């Protein structure tokens, strides 16, 4: 009943938000089979590769020190795809620890839970900046 | 490996630009 | 219990992008042929509000849409091909890169597709979902 | 840069699909100098002889009264020749009309159109039936 | 500006046909000879996997193709025989008949040649394409 | 009129089967 982009544009304003105010809860978005891949190098200097689960999401998200991490939401797609799962493509700026914005896009793949009514978890997330 | 209603090779051959007669 | 030569998600994430933006350069009105029904596509736009235009859906509306788009000697640049398993033996695509029409000026773009199995022909993919946006349209 | 195999394999597709759909445009795969050579008897009762060019294809393949014409392809050989042509070897059987189906060969030699780049035209068609 | 003795591509291509065929009969380590190089040679085969077999070039790999076939007392019904000019002064054959090696059972075949002139040396053709198949291997 | 590498008269000369000497 819910259309996909009801879903899809709650689930942004969400993610953003708690990226925003507890990025250490950001790995609850996320689940067991669940693919976090965040694209570029660390420094460090090591490329970026997919990690998987709420565990190991929870650890990649700390080493990134997000600080009062603010986004900048400039467009979102949000469509339905098979099995009443909900693709969302977000366009927009990220600004962490109070640098300068760069751009950047970010797809995700949510997927119903199974047991509670509309509740949906993110199967899949694909960040990348535009440099 | 393919995709849509193609069948195999079909869009390579018509991706390398080839056509026949004057349609 | 293994298929020892099923393609990978990269594999099939790379040979579909690669296969689709070749097709577009050369046969643009064979596009529509990658699309099953109850497919999404949006390709950039904007209406006449001046926000960004909306998804059609179907292969019949798709056709529609790519002959409306006149793709002419489409000449793409693909920077970042990322692909990943989604849920029920999905693939789930993110392009960027950039593409020209007719000779224009590259304009630089993020796009997400999700192929899905056609229901059982085996390692057969259609595109389920198509989301296009020019950067130049949004940022 | 097109592999012969590739030029005859979907030469092949295009033109037995289109004997099937519509052959009353199956001379436009044809030129000016293109001989067209189908063997066997019209009944009629006549020879078959060679014809040659476009339009005079055109009248041939009307008179053959081909309706929803099937192939089942059963092989097909495909080799580069000199000046970039492409000869192709078919094997199969024909089905007009829904009648029983029949063994045949056909040979094409295809060359280069010249002004396009990779477009093709049938400069030789032979074909015979095995009976 | 005309060339009053030139062979028609129906002479040409019977007097190649009776050729070939007499030659195969009697004396088959000389059938290379018809051969150019980068010419194309296939008769009929099936490989490991018991699909048609591919193609040699060349004349040494034809040579050595044609004495690995052990042509012995080979016969031949040639049924039809249909020639054609094709671009650039060659001549396309069309050759339908029954083949037997060693006093085995005759054979059905379907073969296209294509003939070339060698470049220059008056009336004088070689074998630029064969393509031979066996219908029992296809049909 | 000749085919291949053959000389006038050589392919029918072959093609009768005629051999010299125990070669
Ligand atoms: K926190
Ligand atoms: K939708
Ligand atoms: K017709
Ligand atoms: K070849």
């Amino acid at each position: 009943k819910p259309s996909p982009l009801l879903v899809g544009r709650e689930f942004v304003r969400q993610y953003y938000t708690l990226l925003n105010q507890a990025p250490d809860m950001l790995h609850r978005f996320y689940g067991k089979n669940s693919s976090y891949v965040h694209g570029g190098l660390d420094s460090n200097g090591k490329p970026a590769d997919a990690v998987y689960g709420q565990k190991e999401i929870h650890r990649k998200v700390m080493s990134q020190n997000f600080t009062n991490c603010h986004t900048k939401i400039r467009h979102v797609d949000a469509h339905a795809t098979l099995n009443d799962g909900v693709v969302v493509q977000v366009m927009g700026l990220l600004s962490n620890n109070n640098q300068a914005l760069r751009r950047f896009m970010q797809t995700f793949v949510l997927a119903p839970e199974g047991s509670v009514a509309n509740k949906f978890y993110v199967h899949n997330d694909i960040f990348r900046y535009q440099d | 490996l393919t995709f849509g209603d193609f069948d195999e090779h079909e869009v390579d051959a018509l991706a390398s630009g080839i056509t026949f007669g004057d349609f």
